[PDB]
């Protein structure tokens, strides 16, 4: 999450 | 006696990338900035070897846009240099990844990443 | 966006930059043996001053590569090349002209910077  | 070529695409180390299988060779076969590329890649720790993320173990490819901050940094730098079909190994330092918190369980603070990341197609 | 560069040793002391990439075909690479045509420019790292430079001349350098016709750090350098890569190597003291250097204009442990441009090629 947060990104991948 | 072969010897794979890796390239250093930051000027820290930081995102080294192997390249496994050569992709096609082409202009149209480089994805642009905000392209919707689809790739399929695994996930591992440097250290322990081990799997934390996998799109081939869920059998379904991933989709994002190109350069967006879609994904953690090495991606977008790693995915930039590729072409279509090229598969590789990059790996990323902390800075390029989850940095000094990581994420979860699975990516401890400060962990250096690898991504063996293969870029099956892409499109507008 | 940052630039590209390969360790093309293990020891750090031939780092190739490619400002532009070359042609991707295997016809565009040189085998040992092969004359090769390059324009180059020589600048040392710590002053960054050009000690030799073939676009000066206005005119290109041609070599056999793979057989010491040149400092180590070329015959390595451009033996990974293809037609028209242009690129900018780094070489440490033992790939150029090692604890001597060479005349007043490359000293004693120099790390030398190079911009070499594969022009073409033959058999």
């Amino acid at each position: 999450a947060l990104p991948f | 006696q072969e010897t794979l070529e890796q390239v250093h695409l930051t000027e820290d180390g930081g995102v080294v990338k192997t390249i496994l299988r050569k992709g096609e060779g082409g202009e149209e076969n480089a994805p642009k900035k905000g392209n919707e590329v689809t790739v399929h890649y695994v996930g591992k720790l440097e250290s322990s070897g081990k799997v934390f993320d996998s799109s081939r173990e869920r059998n379904v490819p991933f989709k994002f846009h190109l350069g967006q901050g879609e994904v953690i940094k090495g991606w977008d730098i790693c995915v930039a240099s590729m072409t279509k079909n090229e598969k590789c190994s990059v790996r990323l330092d902390s800075k390029y990844g989850y940095g000094e918190e990581g994420c979860g369980e699975s990516i401890p603070g400060n962990s250096v990443l690898i991504f063996e990341i293969e870029l099956i197609s892409f499109r507008e």
